[PDB]
C-alpha cells in the first residue's frame, strides 16, 4: 500500500482542516510517570485511521482530516485541561464566557475516547453542553445511555448492562446459582456489580457476596476480606467485574491462598497479559471470558512497522516523551491481543466521525461544500450522528437512540498449556449461543464443577 | 461463624438470683433480636422473651414478667438474663437464640441461631464430688464399665482412654436419689484387647473442680 | 396464645420410609401472605435446629429430604427418606401472634428388627466395698424396642429397693438402645447373700435372658 | 440586581431557584431558567446567602474595611449550568486551560448531581466549593475532591439515622423509593451496606421519578405486604411519590422520610394526607437565624433572573428552612478563611493583597469558630462537624411534631407522641 510513504511521524498531533480531540490513557500515576502500552497503542490505531481517510480521495475530497491526542492519566484533574482546550475558540485559542455558543467555532469538531467511564463522567456534561460529539471506544458504563443525561455520548463497544446480561446468561447455561462478584471501585466495577446484581436476582440467580477492590488506597486488606467471604461462602464461581490493575492484585493473592474455581472475566481484563503473565496464574482454574466481537485490522501492524520506523528515522527532533525513542523493534505494541481485538473499536469510532463530515459537508467523491470559509459548529455536527448507519470494513453499524451500537461479544476461555484464548461462543442481540463441548474445565478429574 | 456462647451450668440455692450471659460473634450485635427460651427436663419449649440490643426494648412472655430480665452490654457484645426469686420450678435448661432475617416483624422472627444451652439447679444441697468405681467382668467382645456415684450436682464428663474409644460406648443418663446423682458407662472392646491393652475410664466433675482415671483392672 | 399440637406425640418409621409429623394451631397463623409455622429438630442434648421456616422454606444445609407443608392451621412436616441420624423430637412454632409458642413436640424413633439385648452383670468393686457401699451393675445393651423389664433377684428372693434404672437415647449407627441397672446396696447386705441374678424380660424372648454371679467366686 | 454585588473579593453562588425536567436540546445554549418552575424554598436558602454576606459586611470584626461580593446564579439544569461556572474560573471573561480569577470561592451547589458535573473543573485548580446541600457519600473522598467540603453531611449518617428509626419499632419488612439520581442511588447503596447483617430485610427498591407508574409501583409493594416505605428523594420526586399515594388510595403505610422532605411544607396540608398512614422523618432541627425575617421583607448575563415578584413575604418565611444554616455557615467559613489568609486582625485587614482561591483552601479546612453557638469545623474529608438530626412526625395539625433525636457522636424516640392513622 503506497500511501504509507506519505505518512508523518507525529504521533499526537496532526495538522488539518478538520479536527478531531482524542483522549487516551498513555501514561497513568503506579505524576503521571507510568506507560500504558495499551493506551498507546489505541492512540496508534487512531493515527492509522486519520491518515487512511486522508489518503482516500474518495472520502472527505480535498479536506484534510487532523487531531490533537492528550493523555488522561485516568485522572479527574489531568483530563479536565485537554477538554477544555477542545473547546476553545478555532481562531484565538481561548474559551469565551457565553450564554450562547451556536455561533461558536471549538477548535475540534468531535472527541475520540475517552477509553474509561471514571473519565466520562468528568468530562461528558461539559462536552454534552457544547452538544459535541464524543465517541468513546472503551467506556462501557450504562450511566452513559441515557441522552437526557449524555447528550453528546456515543460508543463503539456496547453497554455493560448487555455483558452482565450475557453473563448470567452462562450462568444460568451452567446451572451455577451461588455465585459471588467482585469488583473494582469505580464506575466502571461499581455500575457492573450492581448491574450483575440486579440481573442476577431477577434471573434466579443467588449472589452469595460482592465487593469491591480499592484503586486508590492500599487494596490488600479489603481483598482478604473479599478472599474470606469468598472462601466461607464456599462459593466457586466468582464474576469479577474490574479494571486490571486492581484485579492483578486481586489475583495476586488468590494465588498466594492457592484458591481455584470458575473465574468470569470482564472485557476489561478478560484479555490482560499483565493478568495472564502473573506466577503460577494457572493454578486458579477455570477463567471464562467476554470481550467486544471486532474485527482485525489487517493493516495495523503493517502501518506501525513503517510510521515506527520514520520515528525512529526522525527521532532527534507530551502525551508521551519517551515516545519519540521508539522504534520498529516496538511493533510488538500493537501486536498484543489486548490491542489487536479492541483495535478494531478506536477504528471504527474515527471512521464513523468521518462519514458524518462526509455527509455535514454534503460531499460526493468528487468534491465537498467545504472551503476556507466553512465554520464547523459540533452540534450540526451530532445531528447527523444521531441514529447514524454506516458501513467500515466488513461491519454494518448501527447507533441506536442512546448513542449505543450493534456490537455483540465474544466468549473466550484462557487456555493455560499454550497461554491462549480460545473461542467458545457469542452474544449477538439478546442471544447467548455457546457449545458446552469447547469448554476445558481445569479441574481434578476434567468435568465440570 | 455465627456464635452464641452461653455462660456454664449453675447451681443456685432456693430464693437466691442468678444471671446467665450469651456472648454474641460473627454479626452485628445490634442488628438482631436476642430471645431466651426454658426447656424442663420432659422437654417443653417456652418463650420466655426478647431484646432488642440496639435499644434495650423488651418483650416478655406474661408469666415471666419479674421474674426474668433481659438486658444487654453492647461494649461486649452480650446479653444476659437474671433469674428472680428461685424455685425448684426454674430448674431448666435455658436457650439464648437469636432472630432470623426474612420475618416481616420483630414478632415473625423465628430462630436461626442457637446458644449451647445453660443447665440451672435450684437446690439448697451441697456440692459433691464423685467416687468412680471400675467394672470388671470367655467370649469374643468383652464389655467393661464405669460406675459415676455420689456426685452433685449435674453435669459430668465421662470418655473411654481419652476419647480413643468411641465406639461401643455407652454413656448412660445420670439418676438423682437423695440429693445425689449416679451414672455408669460401658465400653464393649475385643476379647484379644483386654487385659493386655489398658482401658481407662476418665471422669470430669467440674462443679468440684474433679478430674479423675480409672484404670479397669481385672480381678 | 395461640396453642399448637403436635400429632402423634410418638412415631417409628423404619429406615428408608417416610415419616409424616402434624401441627395443628387453634388459630390461623397467616399474616403478611405468610404462614408463620417453624419446625426444630432437637437431638438429645443439644440446642434446637431450624429445619423449615414459614411453613415450607427448607433452611441453608438441611438436607432436601425434610420438608414443610399447609397454611393456615394445619401443617405437615415430612422426612423422606428417613435416615438413621434422624431420631430426635421434632417441635413446631408459630410466630403469628405474641407471644410465640411451641408445640408440645413429636418424638421420631428409627424403626428396626427387633433385637434381644447383650446383658452383662458387674459384682460391686473392691474399691467401692472399702468405703461400705455395695452396687451390683447390670448392662443391657443394643436391644429394639425400648420396651424392656429388668427384674433382680438375690438369692431367689425378688428385690425392689435399690434399683435404679437408666436408658440411653437411640444409637445413630444401629438405632438401638441401651440400658444400665443398679442395684445398689450396703456392704453388710451384700455380705449376707450370695447369688445375685439379673433379669431381663423382652418382646424378642419368651423367657427372660439371665445373668448371674456368685459372691463366692 | 439580586445575584450580583461589587465586593472586594466575590464568592460564587449556585443554586436552583426553578425547576424544570430534563429534556432534549439542540443548540448548545443556556437554559432561560427564569421561566420555568419556582420553587419558594429554594428561593428562600438563595436568600439565605444574600443575608449571611450582608451580615458579614455589616461586621467590624470579620473582614474589617473589607467587603464581599456574590456572582449568583440559578442553574435550573446541571448541564446547561456552565456558562456560570465558567464565569467564576475567568481570569478575565476567558478561560485558559492550560494555567496553575473572578471569585475566591463558590457556595454551592445544592444537589450531588451538580456538584458531580462541575466539581472536577473546580478541583483542577483546587477551587474551594463549600456545599451547602450536597450529601453524595463520594464526595468525602479527599483524593478525588481535594478542594471539596460541605455543611451536609454525607448520606451514610442520615441513613444511620434513618436505620436507628427502622429499629426501634417492630417492622422489618422495607420498600425503598429513592430518586433516579446519583443522591438517590447513593442513599440506595448506603441503605443496603447498613442493613445487609441485620433483621431488616430490603423487601422492594425503585428507581423513581415524575414518570413513572407509581399504580404499578404501589401494587408491587401491596402484593407483598410491606408496611413500611422510605423515601430517599428530592422535593419534587417526594411530592410525586405522596401525591400519587393519595391518588391511588394508598393506606396503613409508615411512611419515612429524609431530611429533604421531612419538612415539605406542601405535602402536611394537603387534601387526604391522612389516609396514606403515618409519615414519619428525619429532619434538621429549626436553626433561629436572628434579622432574616427582616431582611427578607426589605429585600422584596444568564441564569440571574428571578422573575417572582408578587411574592409573598409570609410564604416565603414559612417556606421549609432546612439548610438554611448550612447556607449561613458555608458562607462564614468562606469569609472566615479569607479572613485569616489575609491575617486580619480585629481592628483591620492589609489591603490590595491578591488572594489566589488555594489559598482560602488550606484555612477553610482548618475552620474553627462559633457561630450562632455552633462549632463550625470540618473533619478530614471536609465534612461538616456540626448539625443534628430531629426525628419528627407529621401530626394531625398538619406540623412536623419533633418526638426524638440523633446526635452523630453516640437514639432516643419518645414513642408515645407518634398517633399512628
Ligand atoms: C443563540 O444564538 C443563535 C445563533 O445566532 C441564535 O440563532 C440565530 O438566531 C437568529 C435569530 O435572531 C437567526 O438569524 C436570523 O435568522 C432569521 C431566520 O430565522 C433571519 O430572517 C434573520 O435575518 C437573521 O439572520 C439565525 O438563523 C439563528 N441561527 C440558528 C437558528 O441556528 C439564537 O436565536 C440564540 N438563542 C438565544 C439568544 O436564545
Ligand atoms: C507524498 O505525498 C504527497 C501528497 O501526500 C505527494 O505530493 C508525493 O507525491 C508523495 N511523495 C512520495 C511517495 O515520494
Ligand atoms: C474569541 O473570538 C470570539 C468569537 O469567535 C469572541 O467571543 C472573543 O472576543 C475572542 N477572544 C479573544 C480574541 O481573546
Ligand atoms: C521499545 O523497545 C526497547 C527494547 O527493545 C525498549 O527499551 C523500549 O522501552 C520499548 N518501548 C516499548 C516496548 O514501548
Ligand atoms: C452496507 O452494505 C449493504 C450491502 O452490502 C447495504 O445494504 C447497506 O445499505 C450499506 N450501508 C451503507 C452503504 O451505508
Ligand atoms: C460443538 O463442538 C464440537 C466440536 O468438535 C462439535 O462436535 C459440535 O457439532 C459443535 N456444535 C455445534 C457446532 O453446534
Ligand atoms: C415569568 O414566569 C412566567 C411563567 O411562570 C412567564 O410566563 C413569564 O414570561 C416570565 N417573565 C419573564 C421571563 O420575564
Ligand atoms: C446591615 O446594615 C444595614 C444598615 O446599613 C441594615 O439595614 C441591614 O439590616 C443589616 N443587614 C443585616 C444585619 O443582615
Ligand atoms: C478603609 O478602606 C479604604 C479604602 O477603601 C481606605 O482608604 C481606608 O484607609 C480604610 N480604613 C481603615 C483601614 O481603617
Ligand atoms: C381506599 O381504601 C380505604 C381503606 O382504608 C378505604 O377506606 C377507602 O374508602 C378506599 N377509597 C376509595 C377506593 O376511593
Ligand atoms: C478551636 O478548636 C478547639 C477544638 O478543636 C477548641 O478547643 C477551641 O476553642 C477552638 N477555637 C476557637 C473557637 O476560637
Ligand atoms: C403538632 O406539633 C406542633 C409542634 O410540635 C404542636 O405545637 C402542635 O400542638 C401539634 N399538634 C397536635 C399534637 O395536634
Ligand atoms: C413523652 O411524650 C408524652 C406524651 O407526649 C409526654 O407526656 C412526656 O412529656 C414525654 N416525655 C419526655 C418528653 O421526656
Ligand atoms: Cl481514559
Ligand atoms: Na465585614
Ligand atoms: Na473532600
Amino acid at each position: 500500500p503506497n500511501w504509507f510513504n506519505n505518512i508523518s511521524t507525529d504521533l499526537f498531533s496532526m495538522p488539518g482542516d478538520i479536527k478531531l480531540g482524542g483522549l487516551f490513557p498513555i501514561k497513568e500515576q503506579s505524576s503521571c510517570d507510568s506507560l500504558n502500552k495499551d493506551g498507546l497503542g489505541r492512540a496508534l490505531v487512531m493515527k492509522y485511521a486519520v491518515e487512511e481517510i486522508n489518503a482516500n480521495s474518495q472520502l472527505l475530497p480535498g479536506v484534510k482530516l487532523g487531531y490533537k491526542i492528550y493523555n488522561t492519566c485516568r485522572h479527574s484533574a489531568v483530563i479536565v485541561r485537554p477538554a477544555l482546550s477542545f473547546l476553545t475558540e478555532k481562531s484565538n485559542g481561548t474559551l469565551s464566557v457565553e450564554c450562547n455558543y451556536t455561533d461558536y467555532e471549538t477548535d475540534m469538531v468531535a472527541v475520540i475516547g475517552p477509553q474509561s467511564s471514571e473519565m466520562v463522567t468528568v468530562i461528558g456534561k461539559l462536552l454534552g453542553f457544547f452538544l459535541m460529539p464524543q465517541i468513546s471506544f472503551g467506556a462501557t458504563s450504562d450511566k452513559f445511555s441515557d441522552s437526557l443525561v449524555y447528550p453528546s455520548f456515543f460508543r463503539t463497544v456496547p453497554s455493560d448492562i448487555r455483558q452482565v446480561d450475557a453473563m448470567v446468561q452462562l450462568i444460568k447455561k451452567f446451572n451455577w446459582n451461588w455465585v459471588a462478584v467482585v469488583g473494582s471501585e469505580e464506575e466502571y466495577g461499581q455500575q457492573g456489580v450492581q448491574q450483575f446484581s440486579k440481573k442476577a436476582e431477577d434471573m434466579g440467580v443467588c449472589v452469595a457476596y460482592q465487593g469491591l477492590i480499592p484503586i486508590y488506597d492500599d487494596p490488600k486488606p479489603a481483598i482478604q476480606t473479599i478472599i474470606n467471604n469468598i472462601q466461607t461462602t464456599e462459593v466457586k464461581v466468582v464474576v469479577v467485574f474490574s479494571l486490571v490493575s486492581p484485579a492483578v492484585s486481586f489475583f495476586e493473592e488468590v494465588i498466594k491462598k492457592n484458591l481455584t474455581g470458575v473465574w468470569i472475566a470482564s472485557s476489561s481484563w478478560a484479555i490482560s497479559d499483565k493478568v495472564y503473565s502473573l506466577p503460577n496464574i494457572d493454578s486458579i482454574g477455570t477463567v471464562i471470558g467476554f470481550i467486544d466481537e471486532t474485527e482485525t485490522l489487517e493493516l495495523l501492524s503493517p502501518f506501525t512497522e513503517v510510521l515506527f520506523k520514520k520515528i525512529h528515522e526522525a527521532s532527534p527532533t507530551n502525551p508521551c516523551p519517551e515516545c519519540w525513542s521508539l522504534s520498529p523493534a516496538n511493533v510488538s505494541l500493537v501486536k498484543e491481543e489486548s490491542v489487536q481485538r479492541t483495535a478494531f473499536s478506536v477504528y471504527a469510532a474515527v471512521y464513523t466521525v468521518a462519514h458524518a463530515l462526509h455527509k455535514l459537508l454534503e460531499c460526493n467523491s468528487a468534491a465537498c461544500k467545504w472551503s476556507s470559509s466553512t465554520r464547523l459548529y459540533p452540534w450540526k455536527l451530532l445531528e447527523v450522528l444521531k441514529e447514524f448507519s454506516v458501513n467500515i470494513s466488513n461491519t454494518s453499524l448501527k447507533f441506536d437512540q442512546n448513542g449505543n451500537p450493534n456490537i455483540g461479544y465474544s466468549v473466550i476461555q484462557r487456555i493455560w498449556e499454550n497461554q491462549s484464548l480460545s473461542s467458545v461462543g457469542s452474544y449477538r442481540s439478546a442471544n447467548l449461543s455457546i457449545n458446552e463441548t469447547l469448554f476445558k474445565w481445569y479441574t481434578n478429574n476434567s468435568e465440570k464443577p | 461463624e455465627v456464635q452464641l456462647q452461653q455462660s456454664g451450668p449453675e447451681l443456685v440455692k432456693p430464693g437466691a438470683s442468678m444471671k446467665i450471659s450469651c456472648k454474641a460473634s460473627g454479626y452485628s450485635f445490634t442488628g438482631y433480636s436476642m430471645n431466651w427460651v426454658k426447656q424442663s427436663h420432659g422437654k417443653n419449649l417456652e418463650w420466655i422473651g426478647l431484646i432488642n440490643p440496639y435499644n434495650g426494648d423488651t418483650t416478655y412472655k406474661q408469666k415471666f414478667k419479674g421474674k426474668a430480665t433481659l438486658t444487654v452490654d453492647r461494649s461486649s457484645s452480650t446479653a444476659y438474663m437474671e433469674l428472680l426469686r428461685l424455685t425448684s420450678e426454674d430448674s431448666a435448661v435455658y436457650y439464648c437464640a437469636r432472630s432470623g432475617r426474612g420475618a416481616p416483624t420483630t414478632t415473625t422472627a423465628w430462630f436461626t441461631y442457637w446458644g449451647q444451652g445453660t443447665l440451672v439447679t435450684v437446690s439448697a444441697a451441697k456440692t459433691t464430688p464423685p467416687s468412680v468405681y471400675p467394672l470388671a467382668p470367655t467370649n469374643s467382645m468383652v464389655t467393661l464399665g464405669c460406675l459415676v456415684k455420689g456426685y452433685f450436682p449435674e453435669p459430668v464428663t465421662v470418655t473411654w482412654n481419652s476419647g480413643s474409644l468411641s465406639s461401643g460406648v455407652h454413656t448412660f443418663p445420670a439418676v438423682l436419689q437423695s440429693d445425689l446423682y449416679t451414672l455408669s458407662s460401658s465400653v464393649t472392646v475385643p476379647s484379644s484387647t483386654w487385659p493386655s491393652e489398658t482401658v481407662t475410664c476418665n471422669v470430669a466433675h467440674p462443679a468440684s473442680s474433679t478430674k479423675v482415671d480409672k484404670k479397669i483392672v481385672p480381678r | 396464645d395461640i396453642v399448637l399440637t403436635q400429632s402423634p406425640a410418638s412415631l417409628a418409621v423404619s429406615l428408608g420410609q417416610r415419616a409424616t409429623i402434624s401441627c395443628r394451631a387453634s388459630e390461623s397463623v397467616d399474616s403478611y401472605g405468610n404462614s408463620f409455622m417453624h419446625w426444630y429438630q432437637q437431638k438429645p442434648g443439644q440446642p434446637p435446629i431450624l429445619l423449615i421456616s414459614r411453613a415450607s422454606n427448607l433452611e441453608s444445609g438441611i438436607p432436601a429430604r425434610f420438608s414443610g407443608s399447609g397454611s393456615r392451621t394445619d401443617f405437615t412436616l415430612t422426612i423422606n427418606p428417613v435416615e438413621a441420624d434422624d431420631f430426635a423430637t421434632y417441635y413446631c412454632q408459630q410466630t403469628n401472634e405474641d407471644p410465640r409458642t411451641f408445640g408440645g413436640g413429636t418424638k421420631l424413633e428409627i424403626k428396626r428388627a427387633d433385637a434381644a439385648p447383650t446383658v452383662s452383670i458387674f459384682p460391686p468393686s473392691s474399691e467401692q466395698l472399702t468405703s461400705g457401699g455395695a452396687s451390683v451393675v447390670c448392662f443391657l445393651n443394643n436391644f429394639y424396642p425400648k420396651d424392656i423389664n429388668v427384674k433382680w433377684k438375690i438369692d431367689g428372693s425378688e428385690r425392689q429397693n435399690g434399683v435404679l434404672n437408666s436408658w440411653t437415647d437411640q444409637d445413630s449407627k444401629d438405632s438401638t438402645y441401651s440400658m444400665s441397672s443398679t442395684l445398689t446396696l450396703t456392704k453388710d447386705e451384700y455380705e449376707r447373700h450370695n447369688s445375685y441374678t439379673c433379669e431381663a424380660t423382652h418382646k424378642t424372648s419368651t423367657s427372660p435372658i439371665v445373668k448371674s454371679f456368685n459372691r463366692n467366686e | 440586581s439580586e445575584f450580583h454585588l461589587r465586593g472586594d473579593y466575590l464568592i460564587g453562588g449556585l443554586f436552583n431557584i426553578h425547576y424544570v425536567a430534563a429534556a432534549n436540546f439542540q443548540r448548545p445554549q443556556a437554559i432561560d431558567c427564569s421561566s420555568k418552575l419556582f420553587i419558594l424554598p429554594n428561593y428562600r436558602r438563595f436568600q439565605m446567602m444574600r443575608f449571611s454576606v450582608e451580615e458579614i459586611n455589616n461586621s467590624s470584626s470579620l473582614l474589617p474595611n473589607v467587603s464581599l461580593g456574590y456572582q449568583m446564579f440559578d442553574h435550573c439544569s446541571d448541564i446547561h449550568s456552565f456558562p456560570g461556572i465558567f464565569k467564576l474560573l475567568s481570569v478575565n471573561d476567558l478561560i485558559r486551560p492550560w494555567e496553575d480569577p473572578n471569585a475566591i470561592g463558590v457556595v454551592g451547589p445544592f444537589t450531588s448531581t451538580h456538584a458531580l458535573s462541575i466539581a472536577p473543573i473546580f478541583m483542577t485548580n483546587l477551587f474551594p466549593m463549600v456545599s451547602y446541600g450536597c450529601s453524595g457519600s463520594v464526595f468525602s473522598k479527599e483524593n478525588l475532591y481535594p478542594s471539596f467540603l460541605r455543611t451536609v453531611h454525607s448520606n451514610k449518617d442520615v441513613i444511620n439515622a434513618i436505620v436507628g428509626i427502622i429499629l426501634n419499632f417492630n417492622w422489618r419488612w422495607v420498600a425503598f423509593l429513592y430518586s433516579d439520581d446519583d443522591f438517590g442511588k447513593d442513599g440506595l447503596e448506603q441503605f443496603k451496606n447498613k442493613i445487609e447483617d441485620s433483621e431488616i430485610c430490603l423487601a422492594f427498591y425503585k428507581a423513581i421519578n415524575v414518570n413513572t407508574d407509581y399504580l404499578q409501583v404501589f401494587k408491587q409493594i401491596e402484593e407483598q405486604n410491606i408496611k413500611v416505605i422510605v423515601v430517599f428523594a428530592p422535593k419534587v420526586y417526594a411530592e410525586a411519590v405522596v401525591e400519587s399515594a393519595v391518588q391511588l388510595n394508598v393506606t396503613n403505610k409508615v411512611w419515612i422520610a429524609d431530611d429533604g422532605w421531612s419538612l415539605n411544607k406542601k405535602l402536611p396540608s394537603m387534601n387526604g394526607i391522612q389516609n396514606i398512614g403515618t409519615v414519619l422523618g428525619v429532619a434538621q432541627p429549626v436553626v433561629t437565624i436572628p434579622g432574616f425575617t427582616d431582611f427578607i421583607y426589605s429585600a422584596i448575563f444568564c441564569n440571574q433572573k428571578c422573575n417572582c415578584s408578587n411574592l409573598s413575604v409570609k410564604s416565603l418565611l414559612n417556606a421549609d428552612p432546612s439548610f438554611s444554616f448550612p447556607v449561613y455557615a458555608a458562607v462564614y467559613a468562606i469569609a472566615h478563611a479569607l479572613h485569616n489568609t489575609l491575617r486580619c486582625g480585629s481592628d483591620r485587614c492589609p489591603k490590595n493583597i491578591t488572594v489566589h482561591p488555594h489559598m482560602i483552601l488550606e484555612e477553610l479546612k482548618k475552620s474553627n469558630f462559633t457561630l450562632l453557638n455552633q462549632t463550625v469545623q470540618f473533619d478530614e474529608n471536609g465534612d461538616p462537624k456540626f448539625g443534628s438530626l430531629s426525628v419528627v412526625f407529621w401530626n394531625s395539625s398538619g406540623n412536623a411534631e419533633e418526638v426524638g433525636s440523633y446526635h452523630f457522636q453516640s437514639l432516643s424516640i419518645n414513642k408515645t407522641k407518634i398517633k399512628w392513622f
